[PDB]
RNA sequence: GCAUGGCUGUCGUCAGCUCGUGUCGUGAGAUGUUGGGUUAAGUCCCGUAACGAGCGCAACCCUUGUCCUUAGUUACCAGC
């Protein structure tokens, strides 16, 4: 059909992106979106990848998106859509591999050492 | 079906063994489902008399697996369940 | 060979310069015209003959005789009228310690015979691992395939270059055939040639007389080889 | 200082002397059967050389594979020290208990064998170096592909405590792939105690 | 703990440290291991009285990041 599945991971979160023909409908864990991200930049950072690709009022939105951080869920989105956007074709490939928004961000946290304090912190001698 | 066992080149090449000498007789056992794994960090001081900031640390794994029966008419394995015990693994048995 | 104008016309006569000079080598010279010295012409073949002698009285006695002399401007003379069954010859720069350290080079033509047999199988990059060294061995261990013994002649091109094999041949008490200049040393080679090095066709005109020598050695040694065993021609 | 040649390597390489799954209130209870096993039978079989006692537990028993390089000492007329000692391993150890004995066929290529012959040596009163240049060479007729042996304690000497080293061959530390015995047993001199340790390579992967 | 074994700190995860045979030196030595380029690296290439070999560095191990296959309860809810 045309429902079209998107996954996307940042940051210890994972979302699943539903992207289906529609108009404007943004849902994410049955709440509206400026609902559900309170008093954040990040609620046009979730439209970034749909506005640039002119595809902002021609599709239906459904999200689920589990763990993560505040900030952390509002990227697994932004890469996740991506996802979905390029089940159609590879016409919005060069214009997304130019843009910066299909490689997954590998950074993650690092464990804290023996001798140390945190993960390079380190006490103080003299 | 519950198995625990202390390395994966036993436990996950012993349910091979009662797959295969089950579904022979007949009756239906799909495939084992993995479960969580147990981890256990040990962080140990390693000098005699005492120099603290060297330190060694250690884990110890319990794997777990689920096997999943459809029809139980085999008493066949209730026979092999010495055969299927081979040196570490315990079996715990849900005959769903 | 013996002929006249194969010596003046190939070169033979004229040496370095004036002041690249050795006295001890002045014996065999003939003059000094146009600052550039001039070699004797009349006791070269008369030593020259008698050398090619002595080469045909080995060569038909089962043994070896060593080319030697690698330079890559006119050393491929040497690479060329050789590598045939009853002489071994070298490609690259000699080792140091041959003759004397032939033990550990007994351990290193071990190698040799594997690695152009080893490449039947041909990862991707790691076959190139293997076979850049093969390229190495046979720049110069690859015109030794002899093993066992030690050679019974060697034939220096060059005396000046390869002070090397001529300390490690008298360390062993082996017949060294040199072909000295007007500035290198007559000391060290047995047999000496008082000839040039400063042409591509006294280099060739030295080295047809001596690979057709060992040809006639082998033909006499094919004409003694039933000496061996048979009594009635021996 | 050189992490134990047993401990980065099992896995790749080998495995436990002992294998037997335990309940988190019974695991402190087989633990302290199976530590003084062992230095039960070391100080019974302090001839017939032994290498490895490794220890299964089946369903609610037990069982164990001595390994000597003599069986027929041990084996003596049918089983005169096997049913005795299997008397006598119960009363340490309450499950009935399984005794089997192989074979160490080249007994000149495990580590433990080889260093208990150098605290007899040692203590014969033999030279600290013409035992052990003689017992490298032996172990290098048939066999490895590289022996350390390191010698340290009082080696005779007054205020002395140097360090024997002879090597032969290759043997590799940093690499996981390879497989390495160790072993260090004792010796307890008229003065001084000595410790000797071995590194016998064989073959790799 | 200056009679010692065992076990750990330290220089320092720093790029070094040695041997066989050979030649030079009356000898203690030295050469290989220096030169040009290059590298996180005695890592490589070209050179060269040295030719080789070992320890080390690299890789072999673990984990995290992409996808595929095998698997669906206590996990999972797109379709019903």
């Amino acid at each position: 059909a045309t429902q079209n599945y998107g996954t996307g991971r940042r940051k210890t979160a994972t979302a699943r992106v539903f992207l289906r023909p529609g108009t404007g409908k943004i849902s994410i864990n049955n709440r509206g979106l400026d609902q559900f991200f309170g008093r954040e930049t990040a609620r046009m950072v979730v439209r970034q990848p749909l506005e640039l690709t002119e595809t902002v009022e021609k599709f239906d939105i459904f999200v689920t998106v589990v763990g993560g951080g505040v900030s952390g869920q509002a990227g697994a989105i932004r890469h996740g859509i991506t996802r979905a956007l390029i089940e159609y074709d590879e016409t919005l490939r060069s214009s997304l591999r130019k843009a910066g928004y299909v490689t997954r961000d590998a950074r993650e946290v690092e464990r804290k050492k023996v001798g140390l304090r945190k993960a390079r912190k380190r006490p103080q001698y003299s | 079906i519950r198995l625990k066992a202390f390395d994966h080149r036993l436990i996950d090449q012993s349910t091979q063994e009662i797959v295969e000498t089950a579904k022979r007789t007949g009756a239906q056992v799909r495939g084992p489902i993995p479960l969580p794994t147990r981890k256990e960090r040990f962080t140990v001081l390693i000098s005699p008399h005492v120099n603290k900031d060297a330190r060694d640390q250690y884990e110890i794994r319990t794997h777990k697996r689920v096997l999943d029966i459809v029809q139980p008419t085999d008493k066949t394995v209730d026979a092999l369940m010495k055969l299927d015990l081979a040196a570490g693994v315990e079996v715990q048995i849900s005959l769903g | 060979q013996v002929n006249m104008r194969d010596m003046l016309k190939a070169g033979v006569h004229f040496g370095h310069q004036t002041r690249y000079w050795n006295p001890k080598m002045g014996k065999f010279i003939f003059g000094a015209r146009n600052k550039i010295h001039i070699i004797n012409l009349e006791k070269t073949l008369p030593m020259f003959n008698e050398a090619l002698t002595f080469v045909e009285r080995l060569a038909a006695g089962k043994n070896k005789i060593l080319f030697v002399g690698t330079k890559r401007s006119a050393g491929k003379i040497v690479r060329e009228e050789a590598a045939r069954c009853g002489m071994p010859y070298v490609d690259h720069r000699w080792l140091g310690g041959m003759l004397t350290n032939y033990k550990t080079i007994r351990q290193s033509i071990k190698r040799l015979r594997d690695l152009e047999t080893q490449s039947q199988d041909g990862t991707k990059k790691e076959a190139l691992m293997r076979s850049r060294d093969l390229e190495k061995l046979e720049r110069s261990l690859g015109g030794i395939k002899d093993m066992g013994g030690l050679p019974d002649a060697l034939f220096v091109i060059d005396v000046d270059h390869e002070r090397i094999a001529i300390t490690e041949a008298n360390k062993l008490g082996i017949p060294v055939i040199g072909v000295v200049d007007t500035n290198s040393s007559p000391e060290g080679v047995d047999y000496v040639i008082p000839g040039n090095d400063d042409a591509i066709r006294a280099v060739q005109l030295y080295l047809n007389s001596m690979a057709e020598a060992v040809i006639r050695g082998k033909q006499g040694a094919a004409t003694s080889a039933d000496e061996f065993v048979e009594e009635a021609p021996a | 200082q050189k992490v134990h040649p047993n401990g980065i390597r099992l896995g790749i390489v080998k495995e436990h002397t002992s294998v037997w799954y335990a309940d988190r209130k019974n695991y402190a209870d087989y633990l302290f059967a199976d530590l003084k096993v062992r230095e039960y039978l070391q100080d019974k079989l302090k001839s017939a050389s032994v290498s490895r006692i490794d220890i299964h537990r089946p369903a609610q028993t037990a069982r164990i594979t001595i390994h000597t390089a003599r069986p027929g000492i041990v084996i003596g007329k049918k089983g005169e020290d096997v049913e005795k000692l299997r008397q006598d391993l119960t009363k340490q150890m309450g499950v009935p208990v399984h005794i089997n004995i192989e074979e160490i066929r080249k007994p000149e290529l495990d580590a433990m064998l080889v260093a208990q012959s150098v605290a007899q040596q040692l203590e014969r009163r033999v030279m600290f170096r013409r035992a052990m240049k003689r017992a490298v060479q032996n172990a290098m007729r048939i066999g490895a592909k590289g022996i350390k042996i390191q010698v340290s304690g009082r080696l005779g000497g007054a205020e002395i405590a140097r360090t024997e080293w002879y090597r032969e061959g290759r043997v590799p530390l940093h690499t996981l792939r390879a497989d390495i015995d160790y072993a260090t047993y004792e010796a307890h001199t008229t003065y001084g105690v000595i410790g000797v340790k071995v590194w016998i390579f064989k073959g790799e992967v």
